[PDB]
């Protein structure tokens, strides 16, 4: 039932804050934590993401983490900043300098035990905790290094709860530093072992969507984070809203993950919106969603095959029509859905639409095409590693270059394991 | 855009129909084991009917009738005719037949009871032994019966048409093959083009042992026969020339002397098993192409020898029949964005 | 009078159990609070409805039922529902977290922690029975609880009540109605383990119920409530002879005796007619000949298959309403001459017929119109093996790649259990082939 | 086409019509299966924590 949410690092906290702003609006909770809605479907499964404090106040089950104080200081003064439990802000002062080793081994080690203190308090106040969700990026230091360090500690203490992450993949198109392939390659190693399901959010796909389709010539991180919080809202809808299908994290993982290491999902949303009035139809809503230009991992689905797909439609629409169109997309391109997992596309409907949209569709796909994403990261990694470039930042923190070779090998194996199922 | 699947690569008929579907742009062929198909050109043996009609959002159609084998295998056909009241123990158009199991119920006691009587009656008593090659004609029951004890398959022996219609020049036998399409509404469509399989050898009543004068099969004439292709190309005579010969020699027409009986025999057989194989209220739909084999005796009376379930067309006719299968059987269920068939109806 | 205890396991078993007991109360004139005015004996009974309803001094008639689900929510609605007062708290068992569509998680991991509690609550009902015939067990084939925990319960019921009959109502998975991707695994697993513990299993394909709800009730996307209300009428039709005065199928042993000549082949096909929408203003009432003929239309079977291409071992017609024996034989005589109904050689070709004069009860506000006569045909045909072939094929596709297997091994099951279970199904299909063709 | 064993009561009738004549593990074994799966789960958890200890 209950989910504990963790957001680590600058990117983790900026997409996490936007996530809570969006779903608090959907569930009718104002920045003070007071409910002010008109429907009661909102409050039926509110406990999944909110604790009810005394006085009919709903407080997110969220823990905010960073090695640098600045980003969370902006959260606390942001729109919904006062809605978070003040004790659940955990932060150091040193920063991680975009260094995975600092977040995972040195500065992050100094702070991880107090984060787990707060994780315990929130878990103990759970009727029947189902798992955790972590928002972070893979290309910096705190969210990727200390983030993955948090995952393995959490798994040690709760070995039988579901571990779920929204992971932002770095891209040179939207790059803060040159060491991002190093931090990503080291993180994917951790994620491939200690998470049950990871939503791959590629910053390159977000940038192309903001520019090629949304037509924004100069996108800001706010523009990208508009798409992420929209995506995050869609995938969690079945978890936090009453419907014919009441979903949980474990049934999601059991049905989406045919093999333990292949748990990296590419999400998709339609209609892609930029910060309209012409509502879509179920036909065009389905075609956009499955199109590449609507997907958040910068991969071509036609270059791989879908192992499993889970899809959800928001709004007042005919379920018979949603079935025809989903069955139509399958039966017309059945080449791209594997034949050894029968009925691998599932579809849900929730009549409560997202804010500003009459109808919307969200898409969770376990596709072999995701191997393109790890191929991209491994190539950028190798280009520098073959010359040992920028490595001193990491050996200065006690890492040996053998750990780099191991992380690169494990990712290449991952790419290879996706390749074999693309042919069978 | 429809989706179909092919599961018998050998059939020349349904290989050509697949090309035509693809040649409309609106049909794409899927892999063999992809279950999300509109149409299946399934295999001849052990076709999985139990898996059709369960895919959500798909109207599924297969090119075979489940249960049609009762008509298309020899022993079953004999038991189907003799035991169905809708065909009587004796229908005037099927030779007296008896199904008999080898050494390893059986009618061999019944056959000899009839065979002996005919021997005592002095009536000509030549019988033919067959199974679903290994073909034996003889005038004594014991010669045929020992012949089938070697075989491990259940055999059937029926009366031999000692007096056949013999085409002149040549004093030669023939068999007429008709192609019949039964669509999902169980309409029966006779193709207006048939074929005559001609023996290139004069008919001899003394030695039923030499094969060529008695067997009109194309392979039995292509290889084991002496002057294949002498009178007509490939020992195949078509209806237009057969009609001309009947007009010239017998002063009749193919339609009256033969084709009315052929239409009656096809209708009787297919209406007989209709309640057992019809897909009228089924969760999937079936059609099927049939090959009926007919014999014509000296009185211009038509006899049914065999019904074939996986038949092959004549090369010249292939284009016209395979196209007609699409329009009548396939596009009646899956439309795209004069008639070559005679409809047989009650 | 000998009692029957009903057991409802998992979401599908509990929700169908809700639909049935709602219908049983209407059929016996029992108010939602448990009062039955028609019963003239207060606090005690030897009547036929006492096989399903115990009696209390206050006049409350309580179902002899247990509802067990590892998740709390679906049973929490029985507790808050209209028939809440009908059920005793000790009858409604819940856990904290469900089996995640994982047979192994429901059979092993969570099954161990709650099996002894379910058996104590069941014995608490058996101890109020002067003579128990056995149990009716309602579950899904595809759910984690419905498949995993049921097969564990079936094993312990065979141990603890060895001389008792066990009947199954099982929901066969169908992708039209919300399914997991691993439901073929769970179906083959639970069948292999339960096959020797069930004496008769009535199998219900969700595809059949869904399709009847769209064709006959013209609901374009049915819900579980639509499905279950229809399933409840079929179940009620099958269990009516246990709850009403009659001479056919009066105890659980007779279902085995009349329907299951060979023990492993114990899956009768059920066919139900007529199903008419309540929205039909002008509707013409069907006759005995019509509804008995509809019993051989594949579109009215609980499992989609073709009985023409099989052999019958046993056939039982259960009529409800204005039916007379004379009209049944007339309808039978005409149908036999018009349909391909071939029995096996070692069985009498015949029909056990039961008529109950009370026409089917329907829930007020339901999609089912009330008719004057209806019939359920229970027939053991080898044609239902088509349902096993479909399922085994889906199982084979996934298992060839070991897809999703790690979830089952993760709960302590051994990969070999998959192959043992699959091999049992291969044996079962062969048994149908020997008898069938 | 005969009717046999016809019974009548107030609630209805039952009869037969013949058209043509004819031509387990114990408690402890279960406890052991369940306990065998439990140790396999425990053995897997220990290997994980051993890996997490490294
Ligand atoms: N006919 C019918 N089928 C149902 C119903 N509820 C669930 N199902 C079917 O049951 C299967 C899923 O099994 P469930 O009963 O929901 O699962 P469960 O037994 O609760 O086990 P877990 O949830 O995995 O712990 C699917 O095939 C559904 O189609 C119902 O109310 N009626
Ligand atoms: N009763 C009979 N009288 C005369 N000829 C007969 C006969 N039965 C069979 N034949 C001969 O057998 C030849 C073909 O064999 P038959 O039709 O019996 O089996 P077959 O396998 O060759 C055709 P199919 O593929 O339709 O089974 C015919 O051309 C005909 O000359
Ligand atoms: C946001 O939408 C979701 C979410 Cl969060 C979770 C699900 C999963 C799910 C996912 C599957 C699938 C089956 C199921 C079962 C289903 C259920 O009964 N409960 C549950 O949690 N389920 O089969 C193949 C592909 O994926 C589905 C959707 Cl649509
Ligand atoms: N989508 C998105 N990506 C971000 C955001 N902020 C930083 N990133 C990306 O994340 C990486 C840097 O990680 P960051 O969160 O700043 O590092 P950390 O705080 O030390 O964990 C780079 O690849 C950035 O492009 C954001 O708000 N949105
Ligand atoms: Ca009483
Ligand atoms: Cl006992
Ligand atoms: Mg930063
Ligand atoms: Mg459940």
């Amino acid at each position: 039932r209950e989910i504990v949410h963790i957001q680590a690092g600058q990117c983790g906290n900026q997409i996490g804050a936007k996530f809570w702003e969006v779903i608090s609006d959907e569930h009718g909770i104002d920045p003070t934590g007071s409910y002010h809605g008109d429907s009661d479907l909102q409050l039926e499964r509110i406990n999944v993401y909110y604790n009810e404090a005394t006085g009919n106040k709903y407080v997110p089950r969220a823990i905010l983490v960073d090695l640098e104080p600045g980003t969370m200081d902006s959260v606390r003064s942001g729109p919904f900043g006062q809605i978070f439990r003040p004790d659940n802000f955990v932060f150091g002062q040193s920063g991680a300098g975009n260094n995975w080793a600092k977040g995972h081994y040195t500065e992050g080690a100094e702070l991880v035990d107090s984060v787990l203190d707060v994780v315990r308090k929130e878990s103990e106040s759970c009727d029947c905790l189902q798992g955790f969700q972590l928002t972070h990026s893979l290309g910096g230091g705190t969210g990727s290094g200390m983030g993955t360090l948090l995952i393995s500690k959490i798994r040690e203490e709760y070995p039988d709860r579901i571990m779920n992450t929204f992971s932002v993949m770095p891209s040179p198109k939207v790059s803060d530093t040159v060491v991002e392939p190093y931090n990503a390659t080291l993180s994917v190693h951790q994620l491939v072992e200690n998470t049950d399901e990871t939503y791959c959010i590629d910053n390159e796909a977000l940038y192309d969507i903001c520019f090629r389709t949304l037509k924004l010539t100069t996108p800001t991180y706010g523009d990208l984070n508009h798409l992420v919080s929209a995506t995050m809202s869609g995938v969690t809808t079945c978890l936090r809203f009453p419907g014919q299908l009441n979903a949980d994290l474990r049934k999601l993982a059991v049905n989406m993950v045919p093999f333990p290491r292949l748990h990296f999902f590419m999400p998709g949303f339609a209609p892609l919106t930029s910060r309209q009035y012409r509502a879509l139809t179920v036909p065009e809503l389905t075609q956009q969603m499955f199109d590449s230009k609507n997907m958040m991992a910068a991969c071509d689905p036609r270059h791989g095959r879908y192992l499993t797909v889970a899809a959800i439609f928001r709004g007042r629409m005919s379920m018979k029509e949603v079935d025809e169109q989903m069955l139509n997309v399958q039966n017309k391109n059945s080449s791209y859905f594997v034949e050894w997992i029968p009925n691998n596309v599932k579809t849900a409907v929730c009549d409560i639409p997202p804010r500003g949209l009459k109808m919307s569709a969200t898409f969770i796909g376990n596709s072999t095409a995701i191997q393109e994403l790890f191929k991209r990261i491994s190539e950028q990694f190798t280009a520098m590693f073959r010359r040992k470039a920028f490595l001193h930042w990491y050996t200065g923190e006690g890492m040996d270059e053998m750990e780099f070779t191991e992380a690169e090998s494990n990712m290449n194996d991952l790419v290879s394991e996706y390749q074999q199922y693309q042919d069978a | 855009m429809y989706t179909f699947v092919v599961r018998d690569e050998n059939s020349s008929v349904y290989a050509e129909v697949s090309r035509l579907l693809l040649a409309t742009g609106q049909w794409k062929r899927l892999r063999k084991d992809n279950p999300r198909f509109n149409l299946m050109l399934g295999e001849r043996n052990r076709l999985p009917f139990g898996r059709l009609g369960h895919e959500p959002g798909l109207v599924q159609l297969v090119n075979y009738y489940r249960g049609a084998d009762k008509l298309c295998r020899k022993a079953s056909l004999v038991k189907l005719i003799k035991t169905s009241p809708e065909l009587s123990e004796s229908c005037t158009w099927f030779p007296e037949s008896y199904v008999i199991y080898p050494t390893n119920t059986d009618e061999r006691e019944v056959f000899l009871a009839a065979y002996n009587r005919r021997r005592e009656g002095r009536e000509g008593n030549v019988w033919i032994a067959k199974s679903s090659e290994g073909i034996l004609i003889s005038s004594e029951a014991s010669e045929l019966l020992d012949f089938i004890d070697e075989q491990g398959q259940v055999h059937v022996i029926q009366k031999y048409l000692e007096k056949p219609l013999l085409l002149e020049p040549g004093h030669r036998k023939f068999d007429i093959r008709s192609w019949v399409l039964v669509d999902h509404l169980y309409n029966i469509y006779l193709y207006r083009e048939g074929v005559l399989r001609t023996s290139s050898e004069p008919y001899n009543s003394a030695n039923f042992q030499d094969k060529t004068c008695h067997l009109t099969n194309h392979c039995i004439q292509k290889e084991y026969s002496k002057n294949y292709g002498r009178y007509e190309e490939g020992n195949e005579m078509f209806f237009e020339e057969f009609n001309q010969y009947l007009m010239d020699a017998l002063n009749t027409t193919l339609e009256n002397s033969i084709l009315l009986q052929i239409k009656h025999i096809i209708r009787s057989c297919l209406m007989c098993i209709e309640p057992a194989i019809s897909t009228k209220h089924l969760h999937y739909q079936s059609f099927q192409l049939f090959g009926f084999d007919f014999m014509v005796d000296e009185e211009l009376k038509v006899w049914l020898i065999e019904v074939n379930g996986a038949p092959a067309c004549a090369q010249k006719l292939y284009a016209e029949l395979c196209q007609g299968i699409v329009d009548v059987a396939i596009s009646s269920v899956f439309p795209l964005a004069t008639s070559i068939f005679i409809k047989l109806h009650h | 009078m000998r009692e029957c205890i009903s057991i409802h396991v998992g979401q599908a078993g509990v929700q169908i159990g809700n639909a049935c007991w709602e219908l049983y109360c209407l059929e016996h004139g029992i108010q939602p609070d448990g009062q039955m005015p028609s019963d003239k004996t207060i606090g005690g009974g030897d009547d036929s409805f006492n096989t399903f309803f115990s009696e209390t001094g206050a006049g409350k008639h309580v179902p002899r039922a247990v509802f067990v689900d590892l998740e709390p929510t679906v049973i929490d609605e029985v507790r808050t529902g209209t028939y809440r007062q009908l059920f005793h708290p000790e009858q409604l068992i819940t856990g904290k977290e469900d089996a995640a569509n994982n047979y192994a998680r429901g059979h092993y991991t969570i099954g161990k922690e709650i099996i002894d509690l379910v058996l104590d609550r069941i014995r608490k009902l058996a101890d109020q029975c002067t003579g128990l015939q056995g149990f009716l067990v309602f579950h899904s084939f595809g759910g984690g609880t419905g498949s995993g925990f049921t097969s564990l319960l079936m094993e312990r019921l065979s141990v603890d009540y060895g001389k008792k009959s066990k009947l199954e109502f099982s929901i066969y998975p169908a992708p039209q109605v919300s399914t997991a991707v691993v439901e073929p695994y769970n179906s083959i697993l639970t069948t292999h383990t339960t096959l020797e513990h069930s004496d008769c299993a009535f199998m219900v394909d969700n595809e059949a119920i869904y399709d009847i709800c769209r064709r006959n009730l013209d609901i374009e996307r049915p819900t579980y409530t639509n499905l279950n209300r229809l399933i409840s009428q079929i179940v009620s039709s099958i269990t009516a002879s246990l709850r009403f005065d009659g001479a056919l199928n009066v105890d659980l042993t007779e279902f085995q005796t009349n329907l299951v000549p060979y023990p492993r082949i114990h899956f009768p096909l059920a066919t139900y007619a007529p199903v008419i929408s309540a929205e039909k203003a002008y509707h013409e009432q069907l006759s005995v000949a019509e509804i008995t003929n509809a019993c051989f239309e594949p579109a009215n079977q609980m499992v989609k298959c073709d009985p023409r291409h099989g052999k019958y071992m046993a056939c039982c017609l259960l009529y409800r309403g204005d039916v007379v024996p004379k009209d049944v034989n007339a309808a039978i005589a005409t149908i036999k001459t018009k349909r391909s109904i071939q029995f096996v050689d070692w069985c009498p070709t015949g029909f056990k017929v039961g008529i109950n004069y009370q026409p089917p009860t329907v829930v007020p506000g339901g999609d089912l119109a009330k008719v004057q006569r209806a019939v359920c045909m229970l027939s053991n045909t080898t044609a239902i093996a088509e349902a096993w072939a479909r399922l085994d094929h889906k199982f084979d596709l996934m298992y060839a790649k070991r897809a999703f297997v790690h979830w089952y091994v993760g709960e302590g099951m051994e990969e070999g259990e998959f192959s043992e279970a699959r091999e049992d199904m291969a044996a079962l299909e062969k048994d149908y082939e020997e008898v069938g063709v | 086409m005969e009717v046999i064993e016809l019974n009548k009561c107030t609630s209805g009738q039952s009869f037969e019509v013949i058209l043509k004549p004819p031509s387990d593990p114990s408690l402890e074994e279960i406890q052991k299966k369940l306990e065998a799966a439990e140790e396999r789960r425990k053995y897997q958890e220990a290997e994980l924590l051993k890996h997490l200890a490294e």
